[PDB]
RNA sequence: AGCACUGGUUUCAUAAGCCAGCU
RNA sequence: AAACCACGGUAUUGCAUGGCUGAUAUAUAAUCCAUACAAAGGAUAUAACCAAGUAGCAUGGUCUUAUAUUGUGGGCUGGCGGUGUGCUACAAGUAACAAAAAGUACAACCGGAUUAAUUACUGAAAUCAUAAAUAUAAAGAGGGAAUCGCUAGUAAUCUUUAUUAUAAC
């Protein structure tokens, strides 16, 4: 993967995404997201390229696949994968 | 209204007149990168300096995106025929597609090429 | 004290040598020397494409020539 | 050649100089011991097996005795040579302080311009 | 003489013996007994009840083994399944994670987990 | 088990013939 | 993007056509490789039945402001069956390892597939690219009916170069 000296790969369109979305909702930001409360909306986003950060938890996430955002809410688990790992482009 | 021509060449050496497509937008794309290549440059050299601290890298890793289009990156330009604009088969030493290289050998248009046995 | 040229380290022969002539760029350094090495090559690229102009000054156009001939050979349209 | 007009060779610009040490120690007075750095400093080319292309600025040859400087940094053909004869200079200047030597013309003609450097 | 209870052949060399153990291989079986004294010239009907102690003493300070090894590697497959990653949904389906393999996977599926 | 079926092979191709697998 | 304008189209008819090509292949040659201290073998050229093939390009008829030109992501790689062309092996130890204790290991520890963790390299961007290393150490013990290549520097086997951001069996 990417070399690790290097640092990660993070698109600078999602983090604008995630900076309106802290100002919007000041109080869930600092407080409510530790205590366990759920996020108050989505972000919908096209980056499916950029690593899952834990800054991104308690975060609701809507992963274009090709046809729609498919939700996809951050586990601690999912630190350090890719957004579109999670979204799937293919059906059978 | 409005019109915009095909790209066609009459030259002596072909008894055909020959048509090209989709040459101007690789042409705006060679351009775009010349004129973002200083820059471009700068910045590969600061984000593979290991001497530097990271979050300062990261920050400079922001202004591929930023400061520069996405159509100026140099991975994303393809040769195409002169002539014909076709991708494939293309022979790079003359800048020609392999049918267009073929013919004209044959009738002595290209300088020191022949024929090959032995 | 004398030091035999022959008892000379190496180091202090390559600092010499590379303080006038230039210190070489070795395959993998993480200085971001490599990137300014490369040569550019803007403009061999925005150079490639066989373009000449579409109306030469002093001379017929013969691609627009060769079309209005086109269209009288043959029927009008509509 | 037949593009001259259009482009500049690239092998126009590229220079090189070529001295006799056995000539150059003669003229400037140089001492056995100076003599001797002066070579090590130089040593055998160095040629990339990749390529087989001479990658070595400063080289001597000891069949002819002779030390060589290549100067290409530039475009131009004489800001080549002003580079190459500064880098003579250099070496000179190095390896005569280490070991002094006999007092020439030559040297004190240098010595009161100081070597250029 | 058995070594995490794996009984080693007693006509062999203790360093290619020792690469039956699970979690071993050429590479670092060299490395445990050179640690431990022992050359390439020594055979396992050649050793001793100390030299076998010293050598399960070093096994198990240093390098994860047949039982410990085997969940650890568990683990972290039923990791990727619960997270539902691309990778994971192989893993549970029984295929191998390449992107094209169509007319070569059988490999990835006769070892299944 | 096997007849039968199933997949192939042969032929310009169908059929026939042939070979395995399987119940 | 073009002004007494030459709009564009990877839309359609290869059974309306140009150009180019597959398809008989002996024999011959003021042609090419090699040759100069004694030789052998090749390459290239040589008029076609087949309504054979043809969104590179050019063209008659028909269709279409737009069946045009463009931005982001996704797809061409797709959980199944059949099968063509290749590479790597195993019967046969004439193998394997190797810097010879005139050797080392083993008795297909021959074979190197799959998966987990880790790192480097290229690139604006690497889960679905490549390489190395540690662990894991799969099928395969010479293969039915049937079928292919070649007849000497040839088959067989081994190394290397080129087309050529990263990426050849
Ligand atoms: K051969
Ligand atoms: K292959
Ligand atoms: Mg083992
Ligand atoms: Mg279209
Ligand atoms: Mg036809
Ligand atoms: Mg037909
Ligand atoms: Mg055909
Ligand atoms: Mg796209
Ligand atoms: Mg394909
Ligand atoms: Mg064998
Ligand atoms: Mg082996
Ligand atoms: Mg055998
Ligand atoms: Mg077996």
């Amino acid at each position: 993967g990417r070399a690790v000296w290097r640092g990660p790969y993070v698109s600078v369109s999602l983090l604008e995404q995630v900076i309106t979305f802290a100002k919007r909702n000041p109080e869930w930001w600092n407080i409510g997201r530790f205590q366990g409360s759920k996020a108050p909306e989505a972000i919908n986003t096209f980056c499916r390229s950029s690593t899952v950060l834990p800054d991104f938890l308690g975060l609701k996430f809507g992963v274009h696949n090709g046809r729609e955002f498919v939700g996809v809410e951050v586990q601690e688990a999912m630190v350090g994968h890719k957004l579109g790992e999670f979204s799937q482009t293919t059906f059978r | 209204t409005t019109k915009n021509f095909r790209l066609r060449f009459r030259i002596p050496q072909y008894p055909d007149i020959v048509g090209s497509r989709r040459i101007d937008k690789d042409q705006t794309r060679r351009v775009l990168y010349d004129q973002h290549e200083v820059d471009r440059r700068l910045y590969k050299a600061m984000t593979r300096d290991e001497s530097l601290t990271l979050p300062v890298r990261l920050q400079v890793q922001r202004l591929f995106e930023t400061e520069m289009p996405r159509d100026s990156a140099p991975s994303r330009i393809v040769d195409r025929c002169v002539l014909t604009g076709r991708v494939r088969g293309l022979v790079k030493f003359a800048g020609l597609s392999r049918i267009m290289l073929r013919q004209l050998i044959h009738y002595g248009h290209i300088g020191g090429v022949a024929k090959a046995s032995w | 004290s004398y030091i035999p040229p022959s008892e000379v380290p190496e180091e202090h022969l390559k600092n010499i040598y590379e303080g006038i002539f230039g210190s070489p760029v070795a395959e993998f350094e993480r200085t971001g020397r490599c990137a300014l090495a490369k040569p550019l090559i803007g403009t061999k690229l925005s150079s490639y494409y066989f373009l000449p102009p579409n109306r030469q000054p002093g001379f017929h156009n013969e691609e627009h020539e060769y079309a209005k001939v086109r269209l009288m050979s043959k029927r009008q349209k509509k | 050649h037949a593009g001259s007009a259009f482009m500049v060779h690239p092998r126009n610009a590229p220079v090189q100089l070529d001295v006799r040490v056995s000539d150059l120690k003669q003229e400037l007075g140089l001492s056995d011991d100076s003599a001797a750095l002066l070579t090590r400093l130089a040593g055998p080319e160095r040629l990339d097996e990749k390529t087989k292309r001479r990658v070595s600025p400063c080289w001597y040859n000891s069949e002819e005795d002779t030390l060589s400087i290549a100067a290409d940094r530039y475009n131009d053909r004489e800001s080549n040579r002003r580079l190459a004869l500064e880098q003579l200079q250099a070496l000179v200047k190095e390896c005569d302080t280490r070991y002094p030597g006999e007092t020439t013309p030559a040297k004190q003609y240098l010595s009161g311009f100081g070597f250029f450097q | 003489v058995q070594i995490q209870r794996v009984t080693l052949p007693p006509h062999q060399c203790v360093y290619m013996a020792l690469k039956k153990v699970f979690g071993l291989g050429g590479p670092t079986s060299l490395a445990v007994v050179e640690a431990c004294g022992i050359s390439k010239g020594v055979r396992v009907r050649d050793l001793k009840e100390n030299h076998v102690q010293q050598i399960t003493q070093f096994i198990q300070d240093n390098f994860v083994t047949e039982d410990n090894l085997r969940r650890k590697v568990r683990e972290d497959i039923v990791k990727l399944v619960n997270i539902k990653s691309r990778d994971g949904l192989r893993h549970d389906w029984g295929v191998s994670i390449k992107g094209h393999t169509s007319c070569n996977g059988k490999t990835a599926k006769r070892l299944r987990h």
